């Protein structure tokens, strides 16, 4: 209950506050702030960094508790992919001060964010499997993830060659018409992808021709030209009569 | 004179940032270490109304300093990151900043694939300052 | 000015006095203790750490109980505090011996802290940088009183010096109010003795004196770590 | 920096720091003498040496090592002139002891009523601060063996094992991790602790002659210096 | 730099005293008191220092120390260096009615401690008094005597004073109040609440951190009332109440 969780996080702002020190509250406010938002869609880098600043309040706490803290703040990593965080945490002393066996298989998985890689991808899905259970919203994390992935595979085949046979290429995809077409037309939508198909013989041509300096420097003058004469028609008319 | 024009220069600039205000558009980050020749009008109200003072470092920035001088070496360690924490740390303060920079100035006394453990501590050591001193100083 | 000189103490142009000022702001660089006034007792907790590891805590002893039913603790620096320590055990034995009885705690700290008063209020050459925490169990009321080298006398239901003076005065000025049940007080008043103190806490880095209306009890690091941390 | 008189006088900087008596503190270092008190199970071992740059020079009123009372040892540092006066001092405290309270003193309060009369000394500058370092030994009623050193500052110390000086600094780090161990300690091993030590400090290991090494041991409570003879014989035994 | 040297024993240079204006200076730092002329008795007024709600208390009078069943005095300066002239002129005034088993006149008294605190400011090269305590009792002479020490040995006794240097706001307010032969002891004690609400910096004249004690003429016992809060709880209400009524007008 997401709403709930709100109600129950806005209750917490003015407890922080209320009592002579939290002792530790803004610190796992700002986690509940990292979880809830994270939910929400909010933002990815920034909801990251609450993670990192909570995990500067876990020093000296439960094992067990600081155990499993690093299972969100590691995937965590893995959702971003692009967090340019990774140096900074994985480098320090307090990220490395664990060497448990649960971390020391989420030291793979904080690795396991530097790879990227699908085929490596598709194969450590499984070995941790065991630490996917652990994630808060498996759909959410994984789902931008593979999403992501694809376009980043498909910019990859696309590139080389302009025009591309869609039977061919969609093969390595393993499917066309369902989605995963349906995904590269929105690519048009989103200007990422530049191109058009072809139904009738299945061939995706690449065609481009963006820049206009003489329509577009033009016309836009030409409108305005259309304003500096209505503000002249006050002018004109009031001279007269 | 020559003096007199480049005090009067920031003096211009410090017209200019009133002709800013307000308010649209500048930034000015200033740094001196010596805050008594200043003129009276630089620190006046209206022109410069923020001053962050950078605050000793102490005790506090020393694990950050030691954390960040840690991160950048490989390890590899072969070099005790526990009695650093606890031996320097009495002796620490200083030991500031570029002072740890010298420890890792003294690990080219190496003639080994690994800084001996003995070579931050000849840094830390000397100083070349002291005493002796708090516990005799209770004495 | 100047203008003072000395004897019994030294000049100021402003406020106080300049000199044993200087021996004051070592005061406040000597070791926390920590003291607690709760319900029919008193409690005092201080702290005590040894350079290396090749020191036994066993010797040294912060905490001399002058009588059977007062003790002491220490906040400031080193043997000035043994000075007046055997000073005021023969201080406090004589006043003790001349009406036979104890007498409440009151008169004790009245004639105790007199010679100590004059002791570090006179010229000593060298200042004297140690302060007090007075105790003691008087009539079923017990009291917590606290000295200082300029020789003024107070009385905190909870009170620290050394380190956390800045912090743990307005800590405990917040969270405790007026008179509050015995071991809660004394929860309050280690949590904001741990404030400052330093992330490793063991048996030997600390050490807790208890006044009981029966008569003074000086613990040892056994039972202070077998207690609770946290102890209460 | 320093304002006023603080300079020849003992009271406190405005950083809460004493100047007569934190010079007085290197004055021992000046000395160059170093002296190690460790201690082991049921004994305690001093370890010390002495320079030779005459051939004239006298073991006997040269020798550093200096005997309080039968049971009761020390040993001094720094400049020795001080030094002596404290040793009939301690003598005259201890015979009070004797005196007055009729048996012999734990030396642990020894410790106290010398460090006052220390603090004496640097209570008033007029009277100079005797810069001289007093390191103390003794047996205590099943205490087993003691350690005591008390510099020119004036408090009472002791430990299981404590060394302060010139070069003690650099013989404690090395005996932290070389002492424990801590357990049972032997004759031979706790001999075998004072080269040792000595090889991390100096490693000059010249000829036991000049080096004074004294024990505390409980068979017969009195104190004894080591002979010539046998700590050579020691001496060849942990170097095979 | 002729005066600029530490002397303290012999005098300054155009014939001003050296020290005593450099230990007036003392007296007019963080000094609370106050003083009224009142028929059949006598009130006084102090301040406690600290604020903080956590003390004890357990001083009882503090600030109003009692050297006598029938004489008492206020301490105002370093409460270190007073107490050393609190059992003084205590002792003093002990041996005085053991020799002749009669209460200490005040006038010799007062004069006695001014002669003691002047030794200490002539010679020796010793520390001034920087402490100025008043006075207050009853003799079979005079009856009632009001006095007040200063560190040069000229006591500045008189029927009112004036401390710390902050009150001389109340000393301009004591001499246009002004008034002989009505007492009614309440009159100045309103008064007084007066003067701690408007020439004092603390308003409201918050209870736990000032004090009011008040000496009523009984013979022969000399009751000194120590009050000490009880009452002046409801005379903040009264004094309040004053200036509630004091609004109606305009």
């Amino acid at each position: 209950n997401l709403p709930k969780a709100r109600a129950a996080l806005t209750s917490a702002r003015t407890t922080a506050n209320a009592i002579y020190c939290p002792p530790k509250l803004q610190a796992t406010l700002d986690m509940q702030s990292g979880i809830i938002h994270a939910a929400e869609e909010k933002d990815w880098k920034t909801a990251y960094s609450y993670f990192y600043e909570a995990f500067e309040g876990y020093d000296s706490i439960d094992s067990p508790k600081a155990i499993t803290s690093l299972k969100y703040m590691l995937l965590c990593k893995i959702m971003l992919n692009t967090p340019e965080d990774v140096q900074a945490l994985v480098s320090g002393k307090l990220a490395l001060r664990y060497a448990g066996r649960q971390t020391e298989a989420l030291k793979c998985v904080a690795q396991a964010s530097k790879n990227r890689s699908l085929a490596d991808f598709e194969k450590a899905l499984t070995d941790y499997r065991a630490e996917l259970r652990d994630d808060p919203i498996i759909s959410t994390h994984l789902a931008k993830l593979y999403d992501n992935l694809l376009e980043q595979n498909l910019i990859r085949v696309i590139e080389p060659f302009s025009r591309v046979q869609i039977e061919h290429i969609s093969s390595l995809i393993k499917l066309s018409k369902a989605d995963v077409e349906r995904k590269l037309s929105q690519m048009i939508l989103d200007k990422k992808f530049h191109g058009i198909l072809d139904q009738g013989e299945g061939v995706l041509i690449i065609f481009d021709e963006p820049p206009v300096d003489k329509t577009y420097e033009a016309a836009l003058e030409t409108i305005q030209n259309m304003s500096k004469v209505v503000d002249s028609l006050y002018n004109k008319a009031k001279k007269l009569t | 004179g020559a003096d007199r024009e480049v005090q009067r220069i920031l003096l211009e600039l410090l017209n200019q940032m009133d002709g800013f205000d307000q308010n649209v558009n500048v930034k000015v980050i200033m740094a001196t270490n010596r805050a008594d020749t200043l003129d009276p009008a630089l620190l006046r109200p209206g022109r410069l109304d923020r001053k962050i003072e950078f605050p000793l470092p102490d005790r506090r920035q020393k694990r950050l300093i030691f954390s960040t001088i840690t991160s950048k070496m490989n390890l590899s360690e072969e070099v005790d990151l526990e009695d650093y924490v606890a031996r320097p740390d009495k002796i620490s303060g200083a030991d500031i900043n570029s002072i740890c920079q010298e420890s890792g100035m003294l690990a080219v006394r190496e003639n080994r694939y690994i800084v001996l453990a003995k070579d931050f501590e000849k840094a830390y050591k000397t100083v070349i300052k002291k005493d002796e001193q708090e516990h005799e100083f209770y004495k | 000015e100047r203008g003072y000189s000395f004897s019994l103490t030294t000049f100021s142009p402003s406020g106080k006095l300049v000199q044993i000022e200087y021996a004051l702001a070592a005061v406040a660089g000597g070791a926390p203790s920590v003291g607690i006034k709760a319900a029919n007792g008193v409690v005092l907790a201080t702290e005590k750490k040894q350079k290396s590891i090749l020191y036994d805590e066993r010797s040294v002893h912060k905490v001399e109980p002058i009588t059977k039913h007062i003790g002491l603790v220490y906040s400031g620096m080193g043997p000035d505090y043994r000075v007046l320590v055997h000073r005021a055990r023969k201080l406090a034995q004589q006043y003790y011996l001349v009406y036979q009885e104890p007498i409440p705690t009151a008169q004790l700290v009245q004639r105790v802290a007199s010679v100590m008063q004059e002791y570090t209020q006179s010229g000593g050459v060298r200042p004297f940088g140690v302060s007090l925490l007075i105790c003691g169990w008087n009539e079923g009321r017990p009291y917590l009183f606290q000295s200082d080298p300029s020789g003024a006398y107070f009385a905190w239901k909870a009170t620290a010096m050394g380190k956390n003076y800045v912090n743990g005065k307005t800590f405990l000025e917040k969270r405790y109010n007026e008179d509050l049940e015995l071991e809660d007080a004394i929860h309050t008043a280690i949590l904001t003795l741990k404030e400052s103190f330093e992330g490793q806490m063991t048996e030997d880095n600390i050490e807790v004196g208890i006044c009981n209306e029966a008569g003074f009890r000086r613990l040892t690091p056994t039972e202070v770590k077998d207690y609770l941390a946290a102890i209460a | 920096s320093s304002a006023g008189f603080d300079r020849h006088i003992t009271i406190f900087s405005p950083e809460g720091r004493l100047y007569q008596v934190e010079y007085a503190f290197k004055a021992i270092n000046q000395g160059g003498l170093t002296s190690v008190a460790v201690r082991g199970k049921d004994c305690a071992v001093i370890v010390t040496q002495k320079k030779v740059p005459d051939k004239l020079l006298d073991s006997s009123t040269v020798t550093h090592l200096f005997k309080i009372t039968e049971n009761i040892g020390c040993v001094m540092t720094g400049m020795t002139a001080d030094s002596r006066s404290q040793v009939q001092r301690a003598r005259y405290e201890a015979a009070n002891w004797k005196y007055k309270y009729g048996y012999e003193i734990p030396v642990d309060m020894l410790c106290k009523r010398i460090a006052d009369i220390s603090q004496v000394y640097t209570q008033n500058a007029e009277m100079r601060p005797l810069g001289c370092c007093m390191i103390l030994i003794g047996i205590d009623e099943e205490q087993g063996p003691q350690v005591y050193k008390c510099d020119p500052a004036g408090y009472y110390c002791g430990f299981k094992a404590t060394a302060a000086g010139v070069k003690q600094t650099e013989s404690t780090s090395f005996l932290e991790k070389k002492v424990k161990k801590k357990f049972d300690w032997t004759f031979e091993q706790t001999v075998e602790t004072a080269i040792t030590c000595l090889s991390t400090v100096l490693s000059i290991d010249f000829k036991p002659s000049e080096i004074e090494v004294g024990v505390v041991t409980v068979e017969n409570p009195k104190f004894r210096i080591l002979t010539e003879a046998e700590i050579d014989a020691h001496l060849v035994a942990l170097a095979e | 730099s002729r005066r600029y040297d530490s002397r303290t024993t012999i005098f300054s240079p155009e014939g001003r005293l050296y020290q005593v204006e450099y230990a007036m200076e003392a007296i007019g730092h963080a000094g609370t008191c106050l003083g009224i002329l009142a028929n059949d008795g006598v009130l006084l007024a102090a301040e406690r220092r600290n604020i903080h709600k956590l003390l004890d208390e357990v001083f009882f009078s503090e600030k109003i120390y009692k050297l006598n069943e029938d004489m008492a005095c206020s301490v105002a300066g370093i409460t270190s260096d007073a107490n050393v002239l609190t059992n003084e002129l205590r002792l003093i005034a002990q041996r005085y009615l053991l020799q002749y088993q009669e209460p200490i006149p005040c006038e010799q008294l007062v004069t006695a401690l001014c002669d003691i605190k002047q030794a200490y400011t002539q010679f020796g090269g010793k520390r001034p008094f920087g402490v100025s305590l008043l006075y207050i009792g009853w003799d079979k002479h005079y009856g009632f005597q009001l006095y007040q020490s200063d560190p040069s040995g000229n006591y500045g006794g008189w029927k009112a004073t004036c401390i710390g240097n902050n009150s001389a706001a109340a000393v301009s307010m004591l001499k246009q109040d002004y008034k002989e032969g009505e007492m009614t002891l309440k009159s100045a004690l309103a008064l007084a609440i007066k003067v701690l609400n408007k020439t004092m910096d603390v308003s409201k004249l918050s209870a736990e951190k000032v004090e009011i004690a008040t000496l009523t003429r009984e013979n022969g016992k000399t009751v000194i009332r120590v009050l000490k809060q009880k009452e002046v709880e409801q005379l903040i209400k009264k004094h309040e109440e004053e200036e509630a009524k004091a609004e109606r007008e305009k």
